Parts: structure tokens; C-alpha cells; sequence
């Protein structure tokens, strides 16, 4: 059920349908920023705890979002294979544990901003399938904080 | 060192390659059977991460990580000071474990060898370009 | 010998190599080309049913009749009792013509081979099957 | 009449079912279904088996008798399609019942409907006509000089 | 009740059907679908089964035993002595759980709602007489 | 590895190419015995401990042993899905954990056995596969005895 | 550790290639160098092949050893599949280095770990852990008993 | 004789009728059913791995070993040194048994034949193959 | 320099790959055709041989002489004495027009980037070696 | 006619189906010299011409063995395509043009012991294309020799 075989397949389809044969290799730092800021907004966190900043024109908080993005994107596109998708959330984990100022209430804000990112540029993202899986992915990553 | 045009060509080669093909994970874990089955010295060096078995969740998780790190970085490419400092993020991480110059050397040969099988066409010099732009970052 | 577990082995190989309607003249032939060959001298005990000429209606009929009967035995193999029964009439049958002892042994060989050509030999159980065969013929030789 | 060539196919397949080369017992319910009713409408004829347990037939020897029969009508079943051949099998099958004193022709109407009776409980689907058609094809030719 | 010749028919459909079908597991859950469909008192009376979720490993793990049990019955039809034994302590399987004799009377709408559709040729009665020679042992 | 798709598969496959079409309905109980008999020697285990105590000719006993056998095959017959096999063998343990005489050795005794008998009647049976999987169904099944 | 269907399916591969049935030179060079190690990590065992010029691997006596060997385990690598016949093989195999006297158990890790460095040098890739896993299943039927 | 180009041929035949896997029992059971049809005296020479049974684990072991030696020959047909010394083993493998001098020739025609039913008869080279298989025997009978 | 076991992945590779390949000719063209994509300095160094049109008989008829000898060179990679014959036959087969050491470099890198496309598996050093080892043999 | 489609696609099926997939690789000299002994054999032509003066065991006379087979087989591989295969022999015929000693009889010669001795070696070798079309080769190795 929370996300099964055909919504990963959707969203994995969707995701990549979004960076397609034409996008992915030039701004993912545009809908990477377009996500962190509807993160600030929703889970109210302050852009004032990573690296850069916030700033959308800071060089390391580029990297930083990059990275996020990417990491989100190593986990929608292994959603189909339950096993390894623990994993990849897990170690995701530990790596928020880490660090002071994460919640869980704030792991799905940043989580459910990626879904709604994904549908402005992308219309017609199966809404109910992204907020289904990243409430899983949701999961895995903010498990215990 | 990976110029303007060297980058081009490696951009859409990996994503023509990493891209298209079927299920990462198989591709992940391919790369690292290499890197292992052309420096064994190495494959004790993922102890943490279950690399005895190679088809377990703990490890396939792990080869993606980098192929998907090593994603995170071609797309940055063009972004000088973004990927520098994505790329210094990375160096740190790699601190701890003792690498020597030959183990990136090898990572890079792994690279090559598992990447030109999934493609028409793939440029030799214009990745081994990169992929030092690359491995440098993440070594010294 | 002939365990409960042979009888089991024997009577499903056997039903494999028991072809269907013209299929068993196939598997047929395979037990009396063979049969001929070894042992020209048994091909006189049927110039009532045409033994020189395998081919004929007259032996294609008596072949597969043959055949009849050893599906019979397979079948009943489980069932004691019956089996008895069963080897009686065929003695009974076999009891008038002249059927030299060293006879069944070559037919029994001669099946043995032409099952195991025809259910191939995947591992084909020699022990059981031999083991078997031999439980019948007993009660018609003898 | 004419038991044609989508009859026997049709025939031996209701007989591929409700059949095991494999297992001599179901044979047997068959056969003992048959023989059954068959006495059961000609207690006379019960007395023809005389020669077998037909008083038990819950015994050996008769059990032994009904796959005999069985058998024999697999055997010829199977030939329907090698005409020339079966011809000689109930040619033989013939001799066999004019050597048993009395059994006459009349005998092969009450087993043929003795059988009639038996299949559609074995048989999924059984074809009636196909069955009554080829059924036929083959107890002429052995009660035929009979 | 099930008689001899009733006791073929059956055997070789079961088989024909269960037997021949793809993954029992969705034959079986198929069935316990049913039995809910037909009479929804049922679903709840397996609560200590997953029954909330039909497609669990717990659930799934369920009607299997079932669609499992329902055929080493099936099998030892013939064997009179043996089916009644093996028919006995079943019976004493449902005994804790309080079962009327509509549910018994539903399990078999199900059965026999499914296993046609399998088959090319299926004999109605001759199954009724089977389901119940077998319904009959398990309850009284 | 132990006892991976392919060789559930095989043995499935084998397990059932006993249990062909000609077979399977009629003497599960010749084939049953035969295990229980290789049991009783291998493992040592009393026969007078099964309902009508062994002695292949007990009505209540050969129930038995179809009992067993179609739970072994209940477990075989859904090897290739992890998932369900870890619940019904669970419950099978379950089952055994309530009866005192049951070891851990000994379920891996009987299970072997039903192995061997497969290969004396299926002389092609996979051995190799054959054991790597009954050793997983012996796991489930004599879990903590 | 279970040496699947898949494993030797795909270490018959990796075995394929860097194979030839039609020349032993190949065969020569991949056993030396399972040898060249073997040694370099036991220099003590090198001389249980005593009664072969161990000393003077470029020569005869010795490279027919290499064959010998390699040979073997190519008989095994394709009994991988049937089993029943494997264990017969193995136990054969066994036996004969139970008659040479030393060589225990712990040399074929050596061998082990000998053949583990070779092979991504010979076969084109190779799947590390099918042919440590497989490899297994046969060294352990071998120095079984041993 | 033996020609280096029959050595080429040989090797080349050789490889394409060596099966793989089990497809060498079925190269393996041809020559053994003939080698033991021509002459069954000879099938006592196994009663060691079961030679009655050419079906058994026992005797397929067995089997596949020789074609497992017979390939390292034909392998190695190119360097003789090595050959020498591999017939050498292989001859003091059979020095012990009691087989008979009119068994090899026996057992070369049954590959022989063998290999040609395998590879089929597109021309089979008698020659180079005889030629070549009886430079490999003699290392072994003597 | 190309070793013993280096030497038989090659070997195989390359007749797996120029072996199984469709069409030499393309194939052979194929690689010039990189040469030239990769030092386009070169182009014009085979002036004498139709370079204009890579698609006519003379051009062609070159290409192949190459992946030809090319060949003929791989498979006598294990005979040391004739190889090096060989290998000194070509050199001064290429004395007369004048070649730098980074036209060699260049070559192999042509070769390296044609040949792993037509493979499933490729090893980036086993063939540098070889390469190598050829490379010098054929010039210094 | 004169070395068709067909035949020259049997002799370079045949040609490789020498060098099979399991031989081209290891003694290309095996065949080679048994050519170049039929050849000196046939032609009369004097092996105190070439490089090691013959000598099958002169380290430069296999190189130029191999050599030849080699040229062969460049020729050979490429007889279905015609205007590349007219080049490739011009360019041989060139070669030797350049040296006194061969003649258009003995081109023909070696030609013909190249058929040969694939014939010995692969006994389905249909001779009459092999012929046929090794006597074009012929033609543009020995033109005006
Ligand atoms: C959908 C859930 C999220 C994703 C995709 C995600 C994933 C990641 C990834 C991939 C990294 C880099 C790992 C590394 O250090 O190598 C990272 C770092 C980090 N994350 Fe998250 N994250 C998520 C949510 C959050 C939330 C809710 C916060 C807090 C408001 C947060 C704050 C940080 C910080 C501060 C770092 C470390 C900065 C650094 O890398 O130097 N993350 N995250
Ligand atoms: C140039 C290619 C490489 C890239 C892009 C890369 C990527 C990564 C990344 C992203 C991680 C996981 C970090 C995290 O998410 O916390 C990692 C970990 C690691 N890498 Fe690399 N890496 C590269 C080179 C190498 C090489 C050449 C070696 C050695 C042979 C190596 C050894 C390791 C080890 C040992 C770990 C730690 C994992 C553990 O055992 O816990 N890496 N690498
Ligand atoms: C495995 C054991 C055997 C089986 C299944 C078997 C069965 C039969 C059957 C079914 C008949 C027809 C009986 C009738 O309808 O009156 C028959 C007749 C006959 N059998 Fe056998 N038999 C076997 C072995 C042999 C052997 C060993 C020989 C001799 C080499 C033999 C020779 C004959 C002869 C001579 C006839 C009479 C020919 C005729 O007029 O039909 N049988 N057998
Ligand atoms: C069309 C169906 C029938 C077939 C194919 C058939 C089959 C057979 C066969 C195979 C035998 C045993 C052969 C032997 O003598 O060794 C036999 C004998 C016999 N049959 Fe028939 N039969 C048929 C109809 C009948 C009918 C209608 C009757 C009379 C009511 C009858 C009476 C007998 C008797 C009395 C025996 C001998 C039993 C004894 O040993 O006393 N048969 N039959
Ligand atoms: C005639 C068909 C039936 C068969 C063959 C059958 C089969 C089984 C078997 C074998 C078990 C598992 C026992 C064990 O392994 O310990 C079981 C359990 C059970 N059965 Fe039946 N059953 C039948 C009828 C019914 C019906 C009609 C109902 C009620 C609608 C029912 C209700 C239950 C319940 C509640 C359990 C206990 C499972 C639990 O919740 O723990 N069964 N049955
Ligand atoms: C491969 C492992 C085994 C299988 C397939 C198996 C499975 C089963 C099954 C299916 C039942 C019937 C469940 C029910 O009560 O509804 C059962 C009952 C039983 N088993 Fe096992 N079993 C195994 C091993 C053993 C061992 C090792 C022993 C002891 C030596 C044993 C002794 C018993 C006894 C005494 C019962 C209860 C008797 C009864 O049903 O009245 N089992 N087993
Ligand atoms: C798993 C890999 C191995 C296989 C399949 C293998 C293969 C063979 C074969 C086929 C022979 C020749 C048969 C004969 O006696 O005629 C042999 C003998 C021998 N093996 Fe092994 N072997 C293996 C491992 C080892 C190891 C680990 C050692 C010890 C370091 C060893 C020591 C020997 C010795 C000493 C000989 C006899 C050489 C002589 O003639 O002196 N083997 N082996
Ligand atoms: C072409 C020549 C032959 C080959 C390839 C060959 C090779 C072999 C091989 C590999 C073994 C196993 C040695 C060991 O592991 O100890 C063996 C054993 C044996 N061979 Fe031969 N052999 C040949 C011909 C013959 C002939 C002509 C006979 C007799 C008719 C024969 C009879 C035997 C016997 C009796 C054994 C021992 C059986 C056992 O215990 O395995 N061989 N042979
Ligand atoms: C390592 C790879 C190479 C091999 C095996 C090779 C092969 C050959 C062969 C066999 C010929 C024809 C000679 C004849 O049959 O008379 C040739 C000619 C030639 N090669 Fe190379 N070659 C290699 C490297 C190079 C490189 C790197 C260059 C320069 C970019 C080069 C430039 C030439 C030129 C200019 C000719 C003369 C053709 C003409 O214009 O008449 N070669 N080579
Ligand atoms: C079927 C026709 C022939 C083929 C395949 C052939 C082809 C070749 C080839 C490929 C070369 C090497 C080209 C190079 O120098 O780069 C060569 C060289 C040579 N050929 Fe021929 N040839 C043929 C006939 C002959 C004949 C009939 C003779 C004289 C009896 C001959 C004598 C020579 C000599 C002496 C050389 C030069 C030695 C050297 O390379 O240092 N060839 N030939
Ligand atoms: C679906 Hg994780
Ligand atoms: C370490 Hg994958
Ligand atoms: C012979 Hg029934
Ligand atoms: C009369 Hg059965
Ligand atoms: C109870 Hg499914
Ligand atoms: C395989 Hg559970
Ligand atoms: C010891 Hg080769
Ligand atoms: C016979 Hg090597
Ligand atoms: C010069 Hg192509
Ligand atoms: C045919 Hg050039």
C-alpha cells in the first residue's frame, strides 16, 4: 500500500519525467532552491543552519543543495526495491542524527516540498502517489528525531 | 583540466550511459566489482559497509551513494565554484579511511571500463579528463 | 528390491514412456527392433502374428497388446494381490507356445533399454527398473 | 453411425481424463461401476464372470478382471486412429469372447450402455454421442461372429 | 455422501484447476475473498490472522494452510479410514472458534464460485456431494 | 544465496515434477512413509510418538504423515516469496514449540529426509538445491527448539 | 555461502572465457600463476609438489601438473550442475590428496585465496563472490576428510 | 602420421564434440554404450565405479573423468613434452588394473566413433583422428 | 610491459569485439575515424592513401591493413621472439613519415575508445599495456 | 561468376571457420607453415628468399609467415565487398612488385596452397570456391608479375 510498486514507478517515472532527456545536467540548483524555499516558508526552519546559509548565490549552499537534492534523488530512484530503500533511508538517518535542529515534523516538511517542487514544474505529477512515497522517504530519514 | 567541450562530451555520455541504462543499482555495484577485481587491496577497504556480500541491501545502498554522488558532481560540472566546494564536502569524507593515490587511480579505471560498454560512443581523453577534474577534488 | 519408492519411480517413468495412440507402436518397436536383434532366434516364436514383418498390422496389433498388458503390471504394482492375478493369465498365455527361459531376461533387457531411450536417460534408474521388470516376469516365465 | 475422425479425438479425450497409466485403482472404480449396472440389468449375465470372483467384486480376482478389461478397451481406443491395426486387435478381442461359451451379441448392448452409464461420472464433459458413436466402431468388431 | 466415481471428477478438477492455476497464494487468497464477499460475519471471525490486510505475509500465509489442507483432503478421498482421521483433527481446529453452519455452507459458496472459473469443465454436483463429505468432518 | 529464486524454483519445480501430472492423488502416503521411515533412522527419534504411533498401517498415523507431508509442501510450494515462507513456517514452529520432544537437530533430520526420498523417486532432484532450501524450511520450523 | 543456481551459472561464464578446450598453453599460464602466489604466500608448501619440478615452474614436468589441476577443477566447475555426480568427483579428488601425505585442509585456503588473485587477471568480469562461493562448494568436498 | 595439422583438426573436432556440463555424459554414455556393446567383457573392468550401471553418480564421475584426461591430451597434442609426461600419469593409472591389450584399440574406435556421431559426419577425418588417438594411447597400454 | 594474464583478456576481448563485429571495414574506419577526431594533426598524415574520402576503396583498403596487422600482432602477443620480430618489421615500415610520440598516444587512445563500445565487459589497464607494448615495439 | 557473393561468403565463412571461435589465436603458424611448406613444395620457388630463409623455427620467418597469412586474410575477409578488395591487392601487388623473385606462376602457387591446406585442415572446405576465388586474389597480388 504506502507506496507500492506502481506509485514508486510513477513517481521514479515523474521525478526523472521532470529531469528528462532535455533538463537534468544545467539547473537542478533552480529547483533545488525553488525547494528550499518552499522548506523555509512550510517548516518554518531557519535558512541560518547550512552551509552558505541559504543564499541562493552562496557557493557552498549550492553544493549543499545539490547534495540534498541528489540524495533525495538516490532514494525516489530506488523505491521499487523495498530492501535497499531501508538501507539508503537508514544511513540517511544517521546522518540527521548527527546534528541538532533537525525534527521529524521538519524531515516531512522539506520532504513534502520536494512533491509539491516536483508538480509546479511538472503538472502532471500523480500527487497522490509523491506525497505517499515521500511520506515513506519521510520516514527512513527523520526516524527517532 | 576537463575543459569546456571535454565536459560536454562526458556530460551526455554519463547520463547516455548511467542514464539509460536499466537499473542503476546493477550498474552501481558493476563499477565497484571492478574496482575491486582491479585493486583487491580496496575491497577490504569498504569493512563498514558490508561489502562481503555484494548483492545485500547495506552494500548495493552504498555503490549508488557514489554513483549517485559521482552524478552530483558531472551535473556541476560546469559550476566552477559550486562543484569545488561540493567537491571539498567530499574530500573530508574520505579523511578518515587511508586512501592512497593508487585507489582513486584505480576508482577512475573502474570508472572506464564499466561506462564505455553501455555506449555508441565514448570519448577516452575527455573523460579520463574529468574524472581527474574529479578525483583531485576529492584527494588533493 | 522392488521397493515401495521403485514401483513409484517405475510407474511414472513408465507412464512417460507409454506414448499415446501411435506413439506407442513408436516405443513399441523400439523393444522388439531390439529384441530381433540380440536374439534373431525369438522372431520364430511369432510367425503367428507376423514376426518377420514388425511392420504388419498383425504385430503392430500383438506389439501394442503386449505393451497392454506391461501397463497393466506397472499399474497394478501397488496393489499385490491383483499383480498375482494379473502374471497368472499372461503364464496362463505364454504357458503353450515355446518360450525358451532365456527369453524374458532379453525381453526385460530390451525394455529396459527402450524405456530408457524413450524417457531418456536422465539419471534413468537401472536398480528399480531392472528390479521391477524382474517382479513380473516371475509369475510368467517362471 | 460412422464413428468419424473428430469422435475419436473427442472420445479419447474424455478418456484421457478420468484416467492414471499411472494408478491401476481408478481403472478399477470405472470398470466396477460398469460391470455394476451391467449385472444390475442382466443378473443372468453376472453368471458369464463366473470364472472370476463376480460374486465379491470387492475381491482380487475380479478387481484383476475388471482392469483386464479396462485395458483392453484402452488398447483399442488408442488404435482408432491406426484403423488397419485395431482392426486385427478386436478381431482378436473377438475370438476371445466366441471362446467364452454364451456371450452373445445381445451382451455388448447391455455393456454399452453399461458403460454409457459409468463415464459422464468420470469423464469432465463427457461427449454422449461421440462416445456412443465410437464405442460402437469398436464392441461390432468384437462381437461380430459372436 | 461423495461418492466413488463423484470422488474423480473432483480430484481431477481440483487439480486441473488449483493444480494447473499460476501462484496458489492469490487462488488462495481469491477464495477467503469470497467467503468475506458472501458472508462478511466471516472476515472479522479471523481476527488473529492479519485479516485486515489481505495481501500480508501473515494473511496470504493463512489461506494457503487452507487451499493446502483443503487438498490433502482432496487426495485422501479415496482413503476412507484416512480422510475421516485427518477429516477428525480438523474438526477439533475449529472447535475454540464458534462456527454455525452457514459459514461451513458459505465456505463452500466460495469454493465452488472460484474453482469453475478455472477449469473448462466442472461438475456441480458431483463437488457439492465432495464439499460436503468434507464440510460434514470438520464440524458435525 | 540460501536458497535463492532459482533454486526454490528447481526445487518447486522438482518437488512437484514428483508430484506430476499422473501422480499426485494416490500414494503421497507411499512416498510419506518412506520419508518417515529415512527419519526415524537418521534422526533416532521414537515412532511411538506420532498419532498411532509409526506403524505405516494406522489409520490415524498415515494422517498423520499426509499432514506433515502437505505442510512441507505448503513450505516448498511457496519458496520463491520470502516474505510468506518466514510467516508459515513461523506457525509451523509455533505448532512444535508446543509439543515436547522436538529438537533442533531433529527437525533438520526429518527435513533432510524428505529431501533424499525426493531424489530416490526423482533420481534428477538437485541435491545441492534441494538441501540449501530444506536447510532454510528446517530453520523456520525448528526456530529456538 | 550457498553456491546458488545463479553463481554457477555465472562462474561457468567467467570460466567460459578466459578458457580454451582447444590449447592447454592458456590453461598453463592462469595455473602458474594460481601457483606463482600459492607459493609466494607458503613458501613451506611448495614442496609437497616435490614430485613435480615445483622448483622450475617453465618446466614439463611441471606445467603437466598445471594442467593436471586445472583440469580438475574444470571437470568440477561442470559437474556444478549435476550434483549428484559433483559429490562423487569431489570425494574421488579428495581421496587422492589424502594420499599425499601433508597437504591439510588449511592449504586450500591458501589455494583459496591463490585462485582469488588470478582470475580477474584471466576472465573478463568476473564475479568475486559466485566464484568465492562456488569455489568453496568444491575445495570443501575435496579437503573434506582431510 | 599424427600431422601437425591433424593435431590442428583434432583439437578443433574435439573442442565442438566436448560438450558442456552434461552434455559431455551424453559424449561420455556414446563411447561407453559402444566400447561395452562390441565388447562386454569389458564392462567388469568398472565393477569399481559401478560399470554395470553406466548411469550411476558413480560411473558418470568416472566417465567424465576420462574424457576430462583424453581433453588435456588432445590439448596438449601441440607441445609434446608435456603430453609425454601426461600419458605418463595416466599410465601408471592403469598400469594396476588388468585391462586388455585389445581393450585401447576397443575403446579408440568408440570415440572415434563417438566424436564423429557428435561433430557429425561432415567428412570426418579418420585418419587424423586414428593417427592422433593411438599417438595417445600408447603413452598408456603399451 | 603487457604481461602473461594482461595478454589473455586482450586476446579475447579484441577478437570478441573486432572478431564478432559486423563489417571490419566500418569498424576499421571506425577507428581512423577517432585517430583523426582525437588529433586531427594526423589527418592529414596519411595524405598518400585517399585520407580526403574516408568511405573510398583506397582509404578503406588502409584501415583494414591496420586493424589487420593490428591483428596479427595481438595474437602473437604470447610469442615473444616473433612478435618482436614482427613488431620491428612495422617500425620501420613507419620511419619514413615522421611520427611524434603523441600520434602513438593518440592511436591507442583511438583504439581504446572504439573497442570497449562493442564489448559487455573491457579491462581499461590489461589493454593499455598491450597497447603499450605494441606501441613502442613500433616505434622506440 | 569468377569468385560470386556466395562464394566468396563460403570461403570467408570457411576461412574463420577455420579460425574458429576456439582456434584464431595461438598457431596461426601451425597453418602457416604447413603453407608455406606446400608452397615451396608446389612452386619450386627457393625458401633460402625469405626473411630467416624459412627455418619454421627461425624467429623472423614466423613473423613473416604471419605476416603473409595475414595479408591473406585481410584479402580473403573482404571479397564481398569488390572495390575495396581490387585496392587491397593492388597495394600487395606493389609489394612485391618491389622485389625480384616472384613470378605470376608463383604468386598462383602460394595461392593455391593456401585453399589446400584450409582443406586439409577444415575437410568441408568447399574447394571449388576456394578456387575460384583465391585464383582472383591471384590475379591481384601476381598483376604483371
Ligand atoms: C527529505 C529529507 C532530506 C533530504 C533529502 C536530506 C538529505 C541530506 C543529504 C544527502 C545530506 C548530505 C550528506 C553528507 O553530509 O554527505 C544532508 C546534509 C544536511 N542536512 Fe539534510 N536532508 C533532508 C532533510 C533535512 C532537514 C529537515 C534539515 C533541517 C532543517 C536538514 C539539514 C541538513 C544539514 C544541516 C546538513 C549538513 C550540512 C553539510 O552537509 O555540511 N536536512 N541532508
Ligand atoms: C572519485 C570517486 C569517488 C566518489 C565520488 C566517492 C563517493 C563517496 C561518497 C559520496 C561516500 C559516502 C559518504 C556519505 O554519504 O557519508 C563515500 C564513502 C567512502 N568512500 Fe568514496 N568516493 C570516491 C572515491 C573513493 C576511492 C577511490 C576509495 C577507495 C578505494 C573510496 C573509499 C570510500 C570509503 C572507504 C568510504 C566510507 C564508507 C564506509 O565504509 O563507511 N572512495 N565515497
Ligand atoms: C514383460 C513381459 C511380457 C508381456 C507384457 C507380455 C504380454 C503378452 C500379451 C499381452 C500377449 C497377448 C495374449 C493374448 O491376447 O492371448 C502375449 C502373447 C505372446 N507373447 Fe508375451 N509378454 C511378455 C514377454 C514375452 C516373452 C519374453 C516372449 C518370448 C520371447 C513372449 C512371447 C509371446 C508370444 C509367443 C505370444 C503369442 C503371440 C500371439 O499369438 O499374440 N512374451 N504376451
Ligand atoms: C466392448 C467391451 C469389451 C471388451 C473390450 C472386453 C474385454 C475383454 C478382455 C480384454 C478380456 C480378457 C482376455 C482374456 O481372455 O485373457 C475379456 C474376457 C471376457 N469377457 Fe469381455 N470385453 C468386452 C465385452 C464383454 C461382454 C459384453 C461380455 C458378456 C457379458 C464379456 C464377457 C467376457 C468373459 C466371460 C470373459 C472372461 C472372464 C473369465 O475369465 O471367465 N465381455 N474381455
Ligand atoms: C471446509 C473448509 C475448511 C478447511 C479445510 C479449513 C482449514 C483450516 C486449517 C487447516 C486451519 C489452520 C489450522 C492449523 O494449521 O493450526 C484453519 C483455521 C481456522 N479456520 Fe478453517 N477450514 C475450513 C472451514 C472453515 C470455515 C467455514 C470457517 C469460518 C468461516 C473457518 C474458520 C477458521 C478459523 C477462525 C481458524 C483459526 C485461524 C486463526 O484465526 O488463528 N474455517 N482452518
Ligand atoms: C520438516 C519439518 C517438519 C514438518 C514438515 C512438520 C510439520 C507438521 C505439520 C504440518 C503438523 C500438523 C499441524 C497441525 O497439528 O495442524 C505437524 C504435527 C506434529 N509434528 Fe511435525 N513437522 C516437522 C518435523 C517434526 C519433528 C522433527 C517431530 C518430532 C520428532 C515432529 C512431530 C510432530 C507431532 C508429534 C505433531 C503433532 C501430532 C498431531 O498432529 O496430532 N514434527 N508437524
Ligand atoms: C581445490 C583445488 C584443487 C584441485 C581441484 C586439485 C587438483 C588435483 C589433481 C586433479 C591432481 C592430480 C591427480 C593425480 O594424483 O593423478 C592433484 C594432485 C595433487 N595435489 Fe591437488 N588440487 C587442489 C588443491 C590442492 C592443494 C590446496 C594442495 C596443497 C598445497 C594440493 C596438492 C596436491 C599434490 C601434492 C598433488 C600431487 C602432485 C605430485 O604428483 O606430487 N592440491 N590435485
Ligand atoms: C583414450 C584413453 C583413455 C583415457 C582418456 C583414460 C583416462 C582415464 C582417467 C582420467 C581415469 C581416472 C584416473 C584416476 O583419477 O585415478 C581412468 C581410469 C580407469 N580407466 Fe581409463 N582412460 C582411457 C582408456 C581406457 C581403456 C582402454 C580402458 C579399459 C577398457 C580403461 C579403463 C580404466 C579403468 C579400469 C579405470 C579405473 C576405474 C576407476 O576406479 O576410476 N581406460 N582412465
Ligand atoms: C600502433 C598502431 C599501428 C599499427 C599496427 C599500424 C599499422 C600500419 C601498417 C601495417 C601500415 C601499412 C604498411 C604496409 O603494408 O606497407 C601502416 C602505414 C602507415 N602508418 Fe601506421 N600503424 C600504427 C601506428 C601509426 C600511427 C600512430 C600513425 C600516425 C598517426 C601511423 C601512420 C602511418 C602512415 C602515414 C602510414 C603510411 C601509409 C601511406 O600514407 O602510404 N601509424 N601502418
Ligand atoms: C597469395 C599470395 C601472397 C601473399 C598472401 C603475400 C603477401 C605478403 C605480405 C602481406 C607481405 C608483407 C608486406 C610488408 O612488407 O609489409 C609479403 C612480403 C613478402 N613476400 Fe609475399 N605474398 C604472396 C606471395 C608471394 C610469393 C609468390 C613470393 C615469392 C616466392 C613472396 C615473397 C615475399 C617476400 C620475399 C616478402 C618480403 C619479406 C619481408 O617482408 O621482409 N610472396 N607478402
Ligand atoms: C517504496 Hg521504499
Ligand atoms: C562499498 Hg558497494
Ligand atoms: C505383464 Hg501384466
Ligand atoms: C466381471 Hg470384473
Ligand atoms: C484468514 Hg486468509
Ligand atoms: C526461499 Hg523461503
Ligand atoms: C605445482 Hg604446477
Ligand atoms: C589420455 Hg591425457
Ligand atoms: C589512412 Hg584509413
Ligand atoms: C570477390 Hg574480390
Amino acid at each position: 500500500e504506502c507506496c507500492s510498486r506502481g506509485d514508486a514507478e510513477v513517481v521514479i517515472s515523474e521525478w526523472d519525467q521532470v529531469f528528462n532527456a532535455a533538463m537534468a545536467g544545467s539547473s537542478e540548483s533552480a529547483v533545488g532552491v525553488a525547494i528550499f524555499d518552499a522548506f523555509f516558508a512550510s517548516s518554518g526552519v531557519s535558512p541560518s543552519m547550512f552551509p552558505g546559509g541559504g543564499d541562493s548565490n552562496n557557493p557552498e549552499f549550492l553544493a549543499q543543495v545539490s547534495r540534498v537534492v541528489s540524495g533525495a534523488d538516490i532514494a525516489i530512484n530506488s523505491l521499487t526495491n523495498r530492501a535497499t530503500c531501508d538501507s539508503l533511508l537508514s544511513h540517511l538517518n544517521a546522518q540527521h542524527r548527527a546534528i541538532s535542529g533537525v525534527t521529524g515534523a521538519a524531515v516531512t516538511h522539506l520532504s513534502q516540498a520536494i512533491s509539491s517542487v516536483v508538480a509546479q514544474v511538472l503538472p502532471s505529477a500523480h500527487i497522490d502517489a509523491w506525497e505517499y512515497c515521500m511520506a515513506y522517504i519521510a520516514a527512513g530519514i527523520g526516524a527517532g528525531l | 583540466v576537463c575543459n569546456r567541450l571535454e565536459q560536454i562530451l562526458v556530460k551526455t555520455q554519463w547520463a547516455q550511459s548511467y542514464g539509460e541504462a536499466e537499473n542503476r543499482a546493477a550498474f552501481s555495484r558493476d563499477l565497484f566489482s571492478e574496482l575491486f577485481n582491479i585493486q583487491g587491496s580496496s575491497r577490504a577497504l569498504f569493512s563498514g559497509v558490508g561489502v562481503d556480500d555484494m548483492n545485500s541491501a547495506a552494500f548495493t545502498a552504498h555503490c549508488l551513494r557514489v554513483t549517485g554522488a559521482l552524478n552530483r558532481l558531472i551535473s556541476q560540472l560546469d559550476q566552477q565554484a559550486t562543484i569545488n566546494a561540493d567537491l571539498a564536502h567530499l574530500a573530508g569524507q574520505h579523511a578518515s579511511r587511508n586512501l592512497d593515490a593508487s585507489n582513486f587511480a584505480a576508482m577512475g579505471q573502474a570508472v572506464m571500463s564499466v561506462v564505455p560498454t553501455h555506449l555508441d560512443c565514448f570519448n577516452q581523453h575527455a573523460w579520463g579528463e574529468c574524472y581527474e577534474r574529479i578525483a583531485s577534488g576529492i584527494s588533493g | 528390491d522392488c521397493t515401495s519408492l521403485n514401483r513409484l519411480l517405475v510407474k511414472r517413468q513408465w507412464a512417460e514412456a507409454y506414448g499415446e495412440g501411435t506413439n506407442r507402436e513408436l516405443l513399441g518397436n523400439r523393444i522388439w527392433e531390439d529384441l530381433f536383434a540380440n536374439m534373431p532366434d525369438a522372431r520364430g516364436l511369432f510367425s503367428r502374428v507376423n514376426g518377420n514383418d514388425i511392420d504388419s498390422s498383425e504385430f503392430q496389433a500383438h506389439s501394442l497388446r503386449v505393451l497392454g498388458g506391461l501397463d497393466m503390471c506397472v499399474a497394478s504394482l501397488d496393489d499385490v494381490p491383483v499383480l498375482n492375478a494379473l502374471l497368472a493369465r499372461l503364464n496362463s498365455q505364454h504357458d503353450s507356445r515355446g518360450i525358451p527361459a532365456a527369453g524374458y531376461p532379453a525381453f526385460v533387457a530390451s525394455a529396459i533399454s527402450a524405456v530408457r531411450a524413450t524417457v531418456g536417460a536422465r539419471s534413468f534408474d537401472n536398480d528399480a527398473w531392472n528390479s521391477c521388470m524382474n517382479q513380473i516376469v516371475s509369475g510368467i516365465s517362471g | 453411425s460412422c464413428c468419424s475422425s473428430e469422435d475419436r479425438a473427442n472420445v479419447m479425450h474424455n478418456w484421457d481424463a478420468a484416467w492414471s497409466a499411472a494408478y491401476s485403482d481408478r481403472r478399477v472404480a470405472l470398470a466396477q461401476a460398469v460391470f455394476a449396472s451391467l449385472f444390475s440389468r442382466d443378473a443372468a449375465a453376472q453368471g458369464l464372470f463366473s470364472g472370476v470372483s463376480a460374486d465379491n467384486p470387492d475381491s482380487a480376482d475380479f478387481r484383476a478382471h475388471c482392469v483386464r478389461v479396462v485395458n483392453g478397451l484402452d488398447v483399442a481406443i488408442n488404435m482408432l486412429n491406426d484403423p488397419a491395426v485395431l482392426n486385427e486387435q478386436l478381431a482378436h478381442l473377438s475370438a476371445q469372447h466366441q471362446a467364452r461359451a454364451g456371450v452373445a451379441a445381445a451382451h455388448f448392448d447391455v455393456m454399452a450402455e453399461a458403460f454409457a452409464e459409468v463415464m459422464p461420472q468420470v469423464s469432465s464433459c463427457f461427449s454422449s454421442d461421440s462416445w456412443n458413436r465410437c464405442f460402437a466402431r469398436i464392441a461390432n468388431g468384437i462381437s461380430a461372429g459372436l
